[PDB]
DNA sequence: AAGAGTATGGGTG
DNA sequence: CCCATACTCTT
């Protein structure tokens, strides 16, 4: 966008997007748990193996 | 939508967040899910045995 | 490994600074750095700020001193204009330590070297400071010759000569 | 409470200087234009962050007025924000999304 | 010329000589007494100054007609 | 201090390549610069880009077309002005976008930019096998044929380079003296 | 903490520091620095004459600002005086020239 | 009472404060379960088996 | 009698 | 820790 169309046009882009981050990434309720962190079936018997 | 089974991206959020490259690496990721590795001595010879 | 003098003497100063640019650029790439040459090569033209006389011709320098390039340089083409032969040279390569130590302001000098010897130095010698660069008039309070002041800066040398 | 009428009239298109210790790179010092709150903490646009290293769990800041005429557009025309957007170092944008965006 | 000074730098040509030439305008304004060029729309002298020069009205040559023409003016009335 | 000094000098831009991996194209090495040279194309003698041109981001386009693999650019370190440089041996102000402007201190900015990212470095402490297709060329060969049937180079600064297609050096590798060679110069691998 | 004027030193003639003695902010070499690789020149000048150590222009920035005049007169630092006294009382001539 | 950003997890490793988040969510509902059978007065004997 | 090498001191963080 | 200088053994 800067390099075609200019600077003014660039920072008004740069705060939309901004703003309709902000406003989707609070929309998605994305979080964080203890089930997230999938471990491997195989870890054991790679261990055994080592 | 016809009944079958597919295999697509997945939605976990530590999955997400690392993909898109708002937060964490491979590095991290691969601490709090497998093995952490194997560690150095304040020399900096490696220790045999790793965590 | 090779020093960058024998690199500087053998084979001119573009191998020198490719040289000095591509170990820098190598040890900054690892970390995923980015830096442009442009910074580095101003550095390296820093350092190479003296020239050594292998032959004086029809100039007024002697044969085994160490002298500003840009002197030598003023001086070889005035004498070529009266029609004499300049002077010849070798480059030299030093330190940034080294080369910020051979300033010709003492001034600028004392604000951060040792401030006793170079203004016993500048004593023993009765130095006249012109007060041409940014840290004198930092100094003493003027405008920078630099940026919005830079024009100012030209007309006191429209007015003084 | 006529002066606070006076204050907002005075500081219309005043800009001020903001910088953060420590100073590396001339990104350090920027201008912006002031807008008047409550309380007693210094609101910060999530974009320059990184241009100032700066995150939100107790850094401090601070501000300088420009006085005359020529410091006012200096700070406008040569240190404003909108005009610091690609980096003097290698020329990519610096104003660029993180995290949350 | 509130939020980019883009306009007036392609004008004039320089950042420097921008900054220059708008602060002589804004002087003139703000302690000479004269009036803008421009409808001033609640901005300060330097903003005026800013939206004059990004308009064409304003530069270092006309400034120097402008105060040449006035010298001028004033020593033909002052007998 | 100036703006040109209207020297003919300069330096040779060359892609970055160590061993058999790519580290530096090209256009990231020469955008913003202002050509020392007329830069021709590779098969004929016709002028692509003329004398002092700023290489914006149309010519870099332009050039990576034809396949350009070498320009020569002005760089400050071999600038005629004294007591300063001029706007043409810098070129392109990085932070703005187009030439730079006389009055600028460029060695602050140097010094700072160079020294800002040093928080992020570490302050406490037998073949050659090409693995693209193409062909091999040699620099500063001397071969010879021996008694065993064996291509060995009696030259001790041997380089040997992979040109691609379009006449670029893929890979590079230093071959040492007394090394046997599978294949002649010229040969497609 | 903030401050437009008050109190300074006896010796340098530079504002205080510290919320207690309701001082200013200091402007050290790196921000000096910044400045300098913006070019903006009267600013620098402006922070290092009639905002920190020139007595007789803090007075006419001041007078000034209150009469709607936005415009300074700056002079010597008090401190550059300081160092020449400092200077001549070791034995060493320092002077200005012309 | 506080709204906390999942994105400070991942990349400084400190899994704890999820656990003790989980943990002391068992224990408010522990509480709230005994406050309930406070509230409606009930047997000593209840109160006791749970 | 020069010339290369070692012990001592200054300024820096 | 790095560089400059007076004193000592060698060709
Ligand atoms: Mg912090
Ligand atoms: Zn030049």
């Amino acid at each position: 966008c800067y390099r075609i169309l200019g600077l003014k046009p660039t920072v008004i882009f740069a705060d939309q997007i901004m703003y309709t981050g902000f406003a989707y990434a609070a929309r998605s309720g994305a979080s964080v748990g203890i089930d997230d962190m999938v471990i491997p079936e195989k870890k054991h018997e790679i261990i055994s193996e080592a | 939508r016809d009944g079958q089974e597919e295999k697509q991206v997945s939605f976990n959020s530590i999955y997400m967040m690392a993909d898109s490259g708002a937060r964490g690496s491979a590095a991290q990721i691969r601490q709090l899910a497998g093995m952490r590795g194997l560690m150095a001595k304040p020399d900096g010879s490696i220790i045999e045995t790793p965590i | 490994p090779e020093a960058p003098h024998d690199i500087l003497r053998l084979r001119g100063v573009h191998a020198v600074t490719r040289y000095i640019v591509n170990e820098v650029q190598d040890v900054y790439r690892l970390q995923g750095v980015k830096i442009n040459d442009k910074h580095i090569e101003v550095i390296v033209r820093q350092m190479l700020r003296k020239a050594t006389i292998v032959n004086a011709g029809s100039s007024d320098f002697l044969e085994g001193e160490q002298v500003e390039y840009s002197r030598v340089k003023i001086a070889n083409r005035e004498l070529e204009a009266n029609g004499k032969v300049g002077a010849t040279y070798s480059r030299d390569l030093l330190g940034i330590t080294k080369a910020s130590l051979a300033t010709e302001s003492f001034i600028s000098a004392a604000s951060f070297q040792e401030t006793t010897r170079v203004l016993t130095e500048a004593a023993v010698a009765g130095k006249r400071d012109e007060l041409r660069g940014l840290k004198e008039n930092v100094i003493v309070g003027r405008l920078i010759p630099a940026g919005t002041g830079y024009a100012y800066h030209q007309d006191r040398m429209r007015r003084r000569a | 409470a006529v002066v606070w009428d006076i204050l907002d009239e005075v500081i219309r298109e005043h800009p001020v200087l903001l910088n953060r210790a420590p100073t590396l790179h001339r990104l350090g010092i920027q201008a912006f234009e002031p807008v008047l709150i409550e309380g007693k903490a210094i609101q910060l646009h999530p974009l320059v962050c990184a241009a100032y290293n700066a995150d939100f769990d107790g850094d401090q800041m601070a501000v300088h007025v420009p006085l005359t005429l020529e410091a006012q557009l200096e700070a406008r025309a040569l240190m404003m924000s909108t005009n610091n957007i690609l980096s003097p170092a290698n020329g990519e944008p610096i104003i660029v999304p993180s995290q949350d965006v | 010329a509130r939020v980019t000074v883009q306009d007036a730098v392609e004008k004039i040509g320089n950042r420097f000589d921008l900054v220059l030439v708008a602060a002589r305008r804004a002087r003139q304004m703000q302690v000479g007494g004269k009036d803008p060029l421009v409808p001033e729309e609640n901005d300060k002298t330097t903003v005026i100054a800013l939206r004059e020069i990004e308009e064409g009205l304003i530069n270092n040559q006309i400034l120097d007609v402008r105060e040449r023409q006035e010298q001028q003016e004033q020593e033909a009335a002052e007998l | 201090t100036e703006d040109d000094c209207g020297t003919h000098e300069g330096i040779m831009m060359t892609p970055v390549i160590e061993g058999g991996d790519v580290k530096e194209p090209l256009r990231d090495r020469v955008l913003g610069r202002v050509t020392a040279e007329d830069v021709l194309k590779p098969g004929t003698a016709d002028i692509l880009v003329p004398r002092n041109t700023l290489l914006h981001e149309q010519w870099c386009d332009l050039l990576e077309e034809n396949s350009v693999d070498a320009v020569k650019v002005r760089s400050v370190v071999s600038c005629d002005t004294d007591f300063g440089v001029c706007a043409h041996c810098y070129g392109r102000d990085l932070a703005r976008g187009h030439i730079i402007n006389k009055g600028e201190a460029i060695g602050v900015i140097a010094a700072q930019s160079i020294g800002e990212p040093g928080t992020q470095l570490t302050m406490r402490t037998s073949s050659i096998q090409v693995k693209n297709k193409g062909s091999i060329k040699l620099s500063n060969v001397k071969s010879v044929v021996n008694s065993s049937g064996k291509l060995v180079i009696t030259s001790r600064n041997t380089e040997l380079k992979l040109i691609d297609e379009f006449g670029r050096t893929k890979e590079s590798y230093k071959v040492p003296y007394g090394a046997v060679l599978a294949k002649g110069d010229g040969e497609q691998v | 903490h903030a401050r437009s004027t008050g109190s300074y030193s006896l010796v340098t003639q530079q504002p205080l520091g510290g919320k207690a003695q309701f001082g200013g902010q200091r402007f050290g070499e790196m921000e000096v620095w910044a400045l300098e690789a913006y070019g903006a020149a009267y600013t620098l000048q402006e922070m290092l004459t009639v905002k920190s150590d020139d007595v007789n222009g803090r007075t006419k920035m001041y007078k000034n600002i209150v009469d709607g005049n936005h415009q300074m007169e700056p002079g010597m630092p008090e401190s550059f005086n300081v160092l020449l006294k400092e200077i001549r009382s070791l034995g060493i001539n320092i002077e200005l020239e012309d | 009472d506080i709204v906390l950003n999942p994105l400070g997890v991942p990349s400084r490793m400190n899994i704890g404060q999820i656990l003790e988040t989980h943990l002391g969510m068992a224990a408010k509902g522990i509480g709230d379960k005994i406050n309930a059978m406070l509230k409606q007065q009930q047997e000593v004997a209840k109160l006791r088996e749970f």
